[PDB]
RNA sequence: GCGGCUUAAUUGGAAAACCUCACCCGGG
RNA sequence: GUUGCUACCCCUCCCUACGGGGAGGGGGGCACACUAGGGGGACUGCCGGCGUAAGCCGGAGGAAGGAGGGGGCCACGGCAGGUC
RNA sequence: CGUAAACCCCGCCCCAGUAGGGAUCGAGGGCUGCAACUCGCCCUCGUGAACGUGGAAUCCCUAGUAACCGCGUGUCACCAACG
């Protein structure tokens, strides 16, 4: 029911890796499901830096945007 | 074993089909075989030679 | 100095060889 | 208790009372710290015992230590040592130290030798190399 | 005048600090009482002396009593 | 293959135990809780890393450890290669010596590598560059 | 008893592999093995 | 989510719907079944990590001394076998002159967690770990060009790397602390996590991830 | 019961102790004072009991490894020093060689030690006083270490 | 270590007191 | 198993909470370790997925898993490359 | 050659250009060699400079690796801050 032990960030389940984008790659667009919170069944694809697997629990400070190009 | 180059595949494919009954779907018995048929006299490419021929018997059994 | 040629740059002393490193390279076999 | 003396002078030097008597012996310009504890052993002071909390006449002791280690030490462990001019052993202390050294110095230049020639031109008189670190960015002379 | 290279009055003053206190270092002691570490270490040890203190965590420099 | 019986009935294990260049020769036989490397106890050892590393597998097996002696004969390598080869010599002569399978589950689960050992060693330096830096 | 392997004897020679210092350190490695048994 | 299967070793922990995910075992006993103390004085039993995703990489299954002999950097996510503790020791090496001296960091480590729990009386480990919890960050800026400016950008911090970045901040904040002053390094460490675990904001690892955190929100 | 079975800095301090008490064959010299332990030593040692807290290394050494020598004991006193210019790396430095062939001496005049052909041996009655010292260490020891009974008074 | 400056010479290229040595002064 | 290893023994010295222990010499042995020559072992081999198939990802097992790790051997032709 | 250093343990120092630092310089004692001043190396006592972590810029490095630590050795009558 809870997951985030913050407040201000809701958490998200990494159900599938997009791929690698960013300057120099670092970044990779992964699929994150929202966790508890507003949008509570919404899926989105999410920047996230370092390294992820499938089944990592993120935490989003927002969960408005999805914004993937870091050109 | 990332590819094999050329010369493991055609070694694989002329000791295959020179004696096509003394080789099945076992690495052991494969790697038994290329030795007493074949000049080997690399423990590395015998082995990769045994692999390959595992995996035609394999394939050759899978088509049918 | 030297065996197969006088040249006192690179001696060699290691052991009892005697060599100016040069020809060491195309004598060593 | 007693006060701690925050300025005990021996051998012309405030030396701090607040320290231990080896390590503020060494202060003065002719005791080092194997001096110091040298002439803390011979004399029977413990090297790590407060300096202002010492007696009067263990400070005489010590002054006169200072003074005269040349009585005390052995000639190896003197900093004149087969004295240049007089022939004997001594270890001075302070301004008759300062002043011993800056007459060798003196006497090679009024001689003009390679050593006398480098000390007038204010370069290393020891044998080195200036096309280097050479230049001091510093103040080589500190004796 | 124990420790003669401390005054009386800030020793007491240390010994009743430290029972109010749930673990102390050397320097604390020094940094609370404008004191070298070194003093606040033989302050410190003679109270573990006594038996003010209890040793817990020893180590280079930094010692960790505890008042008991 | 690293544990050989040399008496039995009254059962003594001798078992070998690497690390980098540290060799380590341990006898088990069926005495008290007491434990030697190179002659000295296990509970004055100086070092304390090492001793406690030396001591991981007896306190894993908790009474087993109490009914037999055990001597080791540790040499080269180092400081701690002298405590992780002493170490993996105590927990293999443990297994081997009581037969049981509980503990050895119990060491794997805890340090795989206490009954397999350490197959990397080092890496040389070559000529051209400050270190091997590879 | 026996025939003993008593450790081989190395012999290495360490030579700069340029006639002139111009270039890369390259270092040329010489190995005279001589093995004893008793 | 998952259909590539699972290495052993590790352990679900389905709620719900979520599949929570711990790379380490944290059930652990000597034979007799008594439990494993962390320098033979703190219990790895009663920990709790409060956050889901870090729960995967923080491995607290029960070691005496926290030494790995530095065998799980082969693999990619290997940091997350490696005891937490072991990894704030490892991260106690630094600067250039105390590279390999693990010793010296156990000892420093040692001496923190008794100053910790004697000034707390709260369990080390549980110190430690509520500190890492309120220093990872959550949110990270990234480069980009415009066409010549490096600007940026915010983007998500995945788990591993959030705990990277609280413990490099807890490490650091104490080495900066110790340096060029009468404090010791085991001091500086244990007011550390102790500020870091009670949220002030002295701490330099919460002052570094609200600096962050702030910047991330500005450029989103 | 043996040297091996007490803490090596408990043992050598009460066989310092001990030499400086009851042994007054071991003096330390006329320029002891004026000395370090070594060549690039850069200050005297601090504890004046010095001469006996080296005798009793000495001792325990001479035990544990019995036939080595002065310069094998110079060799096992080494320290790490500046060699030369003091801007060069640091080396290896062995430690004085008067000092430990002085103490050896006295010991031997004290007879704690003898020499053979291939060092100074400890003889029966250094060994006598080293492993009664450490009993009697040992016998403390237990009080506080009780692990430590099964190596000294096994049940 | 190279460049430059200075120099009788500070040598010529791209582990130095003799020797090395190839440079300068003086001589065989 | 002329060297190197010490489980097993005995002789001596020392300690002894009295059970026993430690150190040295000698014997016995090649057990362990080590030394050196030859051989085996790992091959994408098995499983799950993907792919016409080259082959790639995950997992087990395995001393060692993706060319196992380090290095050597330096193609044709160049660098008016550096070295009388 | 050979009981390596870092390391561990105990005691002293306590934020200061200092018990940090060891340049420079004074007196003296040795080593190699035919010879030590220009122009060698080692040791003792004394003397205690810059320096409080370094601009623009820039180098190397993916695991027993980086980094730290010492040891052997090449050159070598002596001398290694170099390989
Ligand atoms: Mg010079
Ligand atoms: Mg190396
Ligand atoms: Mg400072
Ligand atoms: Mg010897
Ligand atoms: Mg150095
Ligand atoms: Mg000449
Ligand atoms: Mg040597
Ligand atoms: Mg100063
Ligand atoms: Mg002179
Ligand atoms: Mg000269
Ligand atoms: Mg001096
Ligand atoms: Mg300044
Ligand atoms: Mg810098
Ligand atoms: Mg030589
Ligand atoms: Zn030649």
């Amino acid at each position: 029911v809870k997951f985030s032990p913050y407040e201000d960030a809701v958490a998200g389940l990494v159900v599938q890796i997009l791929g690698r984008t960013g300057v120099a790659g670092e970044v990779t667009q992964v699929k994150i499901r929202v966790l508890e919170g507003r949008d509570k069944g919404r899926v989105l694809t999410r920047n996230v830096k370092g390294p992820v697997r499938l089944g990592d629990i993120v935490m989003l400070r927002e969960t408005e945007r999805e914004a993937r190009r870091i050109t | 074993g990332r590819v094999k180059p050329k010369f493991i595949k055609s070694l694989a494919e002329k000791l295959l089909e020179a004696y096509p009954d003394r080789f099945t779907e076992s690495f052991k018995e494969n790697k038994k075989a290329v030795a007493e048929l074949a000049d080997i006299p690399s423990k590395t490419v015998r082995n990769k030679v045994a692999g390959y021929i595992t995996r035609l018997v394999k394939r050759q059994k899978a088509k049918e | 100095r030297c065996l197969r040629c006088g040249t006192r740059e690179a001696v060699i002393r290691k052991y009892g060889l005697y060599l100016c490193r040069r020809c060491f390279r195309e004598v060593a076999p | 208790a007693q006060e701690i003396r925050a300025i005990v002078r021996i051998g012309d030097t405030d030396l701090d009372g607040n320290k231990t008597v080896a390590y503020a012996l060494a202060k003065i310009r002719g005791i080092g710290i194997a001096t110091a504890y040298a002439i803390c052993r011979k004399l029977g002071i413990d090297p790590h015992a407060t300096l202002g909390l010492l007696p009067e006449d263990q400070i005489n002791k010590l002054d006169w230590a200072v003074r005269n280690l040349h009585e005390l030490a052995p000639a190896w462990f003197l900093n004149r040592r087969k004295d240049p001019e007089t022939g004997r052993d001594l270890h001075l202390i302070g301004s008759e130290l300062v002043l011993a050294a800056k007459r060798d110095v003196d006497l090679m230049k009024k001689l003009k030798s390679w050593k006398g020639i480098r000390h007038s031109l204010g370069l290393k008189v020891r044998g080195q190399r200036t096309v280097t670190t050479g230049r001091f960015g510093a103040t080589a002379g500190v004796t | 005048r124990t420790i003669q290279t401390l005054d009386e009055k800030v020793f007491q003053t240390i010994a009743k600090e430290v029972q109010s206190l749930k673990a102390v270092t050397p320097y604390e002691i020094a940094t609370k009482y404008g004191i070298k570490m070194s003093l606040a270490f033989k302050v410190l040890r003679a109270l573990r002396d006594r038996g003010d203190l209890v040793l817990v965590a020893k180590g280079h420099r930094t010692e960790v009593y505890v008042p008991k | 293959p690293w544990v050989s019986i040399l008496q039995e009935n009254p059962r003594v294990i001798i078992s070998v135990g690497k690390k980098k260049t540290a060799v380590a020769r341990a006898i088990i036989k069926p005495g008290m809780g007491r434990v030697r490397i190179n002659g000295y106890p296990l509970e004055l050892w100086p070092i304390e890393m090492a001793r406690v590393k030396m001591q991981e597998p007896l306190i894993l097996a908790g009474d087993l450890a109490k009914k037999v002696d055990i001597e080791v004969n540790v040499r080269g390598g180092g400081y701690m290669g002298q405590a992780i080869a002493t170490r993996i010599a105590i927990a293999r002569g443990l297994v081997a010596y009581f037969q049981s399978e509980e503990l050895k589950k119990l060491y794997e689960e805890y340090d795989p590598y206490m009954l397999k050992g350490d197959p990397r060693r080092t890496e040389p330096k070559k000529p051209g560059i400050k270190h091997a830096r590879s | 008893r026996g025939p003993i392997p008593l450790p081989t004897k190395r012999l290495m020679v360490t030579v700069r592999r340029a006639p002139s210092g111009q270039g890369y350190h390259t270092f040329d490695h010489w190995e005279l093995r001589i093995s004893k048994r008793l | 989510i998952f259909g590539e299967q699972l290495p052993k070793t590790s352990r679900v922990e389905y709620i719900g719907d979520v599949p929570i995910i711990e790379e380490c075992p944290r059930e652990l006993k000597t034979l007799d079944g008594n439990p494993i103390l962390l320098f033979g004085k703190w219990s790895f039993e009663d920990v709790v990590v409060r956050d889901p995703g870090l729960r995967r990489y923080i491995c607290l299954k029960p070691v005496v001394l926290p030494h790995t002999e530095g065998r799980y950097q082969k693999r990619r996510f290997g940091k997350a076998h490696i005891p937490i503790v072991e990894r704030l020791v490892n991260l106690l090496m630094r600067p250039g002159r105390n590279t390999g001296k693990k010793h010296k960091a156990y000892n420093i480590v040692k001496r923190a967690f008794e100053i910790i729990y004697y000034k707390t009386g709260r369990n080390p480990i549980q110190v430690f770990i509520d500190a890492i919890i309120n220093t990872a960050p959550r949110e990270e800026i990234t480069r980009i060009i415009m066409g010549g400016i490096a600007y940026s950008v915010s983007v998500d911090v995945s788990p591993q790397r959030r705990l990277d970045l609280s413990l490099r901040w807890i490490t650091e904040g104490a080495r900066q602390c110790s340096f060029n002053n009468p404090k010791p390094i085991e001091e500086c460490l244990a007011d550390e996590i102790m500020a870091a675990a009670a949220n002030d904001p002295k701490s330099y690892a919460v002052r570094k991830r609200e600096e962050l955190e702030r910047i991330a929100a500005a450029s989103r | 019961t043996s040297v091996k079975d007490v803490p090596a800095d408990l043992l050598i301090a009460e066989l310092a102790k001990y030499i400086k008490d009851n042994v007054p064959q071991v003096k330390p010299p006329v320029w002891a004072p004026f000395v370090k332990t070594g060549a690039n030593k850069e200050r005297p040692p601090m504890s004046e009991d010095w001469w006996y807290i080296r005798a009793a290394s000495i001792m325990r050494k001479l035990y544990i490894y019995g036939p080595v020598g002065v310069g094998s004991l110079r060799t096992a006193y080494g320290y790490r020093a500046k060699i030369g210019d003091k801007t060069r790396p640091e080396r290896t430095r062995k430690a004085g060689g008067a000092i430990i062939r002085k103490i050896l001496q006295q010991l031997e005049h004290a007879g704690f030690v003898t020499k053979t052909k291939r060092g100074r041996v400890l003889t029966p009655e250094g060994k006598s006083l080293v492993d009664r010292v450490a009993a009697r260490i040992a016998k403390e020891l237990v009080k506080q270490r009780p692990e430590l009974a099964k190596y000294v008074a096994p049940p």
